[PDB]
């Protein structure tokens, strides 16, 4: 299976590239605001912290702390920002992992069928195989 | 007898096989297990027939080894008067153009000498075998079992060994 992953990691990986380089100089106005009361600063702050809050919003782990902590930013009427980072969050973990799901299971589908067709070649051997038995016995 | 009346009739049908049935061939082959023979106890062992085989044939150690293993159906240690016999009329002098032929032609059954296994299927092992034995490309080779496995399964039926070289033999003689 991880032999058939040939080209579904590469585009993962290269969505994962476009989107989370995107969304570097999005939220800018994040950690680079001078509010005291911050926590989850140092998320957006770096490129490889980029890396790793868009994973973390691909694993969809506390997404609303994470948006609610986003939300201390300047309410600048949700127009681009918020809409983005949700549809890249919503639309990356479903199709992503539904189409790993179908890979797999297809995977599996194509390994039964060739068992299958591996099996009823050998039944129509046995059956050519008395067949001509048969014939040999008749032969004789 | 004429050395039995097994290895007359064994003549017999290489001299219908083939075109040529030589002189003394039969008895060559068996002055040349004799003096391989130390212990003359119809058997030779392996080291006998490796020296056999550089002095003869000047073959590759392995390839020397995997031919006895091949042949040494028994897996006794030892290789039979009758196995080297039957060894040397599979060889028949193989560089020669002809000798292909007639190693296409192989023998009666000519099925169990490339299926080591001896369950009707001549399995990716075999085939390497063989072509170790006999010389051919090995994209030839694998061309070769894909055409063979009609059906997919990597296996060579009796039938579809038979019809294969019925049609080698076919195109060779056109």
């Amino acid at each position: 299976a991880l032999k058939s992953m040939t080209f579904l990691l590469m585009l993962l990986l290269i969505f994962f590239y476009i989107f989370a380089v995107t969304g570097v100089y999005f939220f800018r106005e994040y950690s680079r605001s001078t509010i005291e009361g911050l926590e989850y600063n140092m998320f957006f702050s770096d490129l490889l912290n980029s890396l790793v809050t868009v994973f973390i919003l691909f694993t969809l782990d506390h997404w609303y702390a994470v948006l609610q902590d986003i939300w201390k930013v300047p309410e600048s009427s949700r127009v681009f920002s918020s809409i983005y980072v949700i549809l890249w969050l919503l639309l990356g973990s479903i199709i992503f992992r539904n189409i790993i799901v179908a890979m797999m299971v297809t995977n599996f589908q194509n390994i039964r069928s060739e068992l299958s067709e591996e099996m009823s070649h050998l039944e129509v051997q046995y059956k050519a195989d008395m067949f001509k038995q048969q014939i040999i016995q008749r032969r004789q | 007898m004429k050395l039995t009346p097994g290895c007359f009739l064994w003549y017999l049908y290489m001299d219908k096989i083939y075109c040529l049935l030589s002189l003394r061939n039969v008895k060559a082959l068996m002055v040349y297990f004799h003096l391989l023979d130390v212990h003359h106890r119809n058997t030779l062992n392996d080291v006998l027939f490796f020296h056999f085989l550089q002095h003869v044939t000047n073959l590759n150690k392995s390839q020397i080894g995997m031919i006895f293993d091949l042949l040494d159906w028994t897996a006794v240690g030892e290789i039979g008067f009758d196995q080297f016999y039957v060894l040397i009329c599979i060889l028949l002098a193989h560089q020669d153009h002809l000798e292909d032929h007639f190693m296409y032609r192989h023998s009666r059954p000519v099925f169990e000498l490339l299926d080591l296994d001896g369950e009707m299927n001549i399995g990716a092992a075999n085939f390497q075998n063989y072509r170790f034995l006999f010389n051919i490309k090995k994209q030839e080779l694998r061309d070769l079992f894909h055409d063979f496995d009609i059906t997919g399964d990597r296996l060579l039926n009796y039938k579809e060994f038979k019809l294969y070289t019925i049609f080698c033999t076919d195109k060779s003689i056109d």
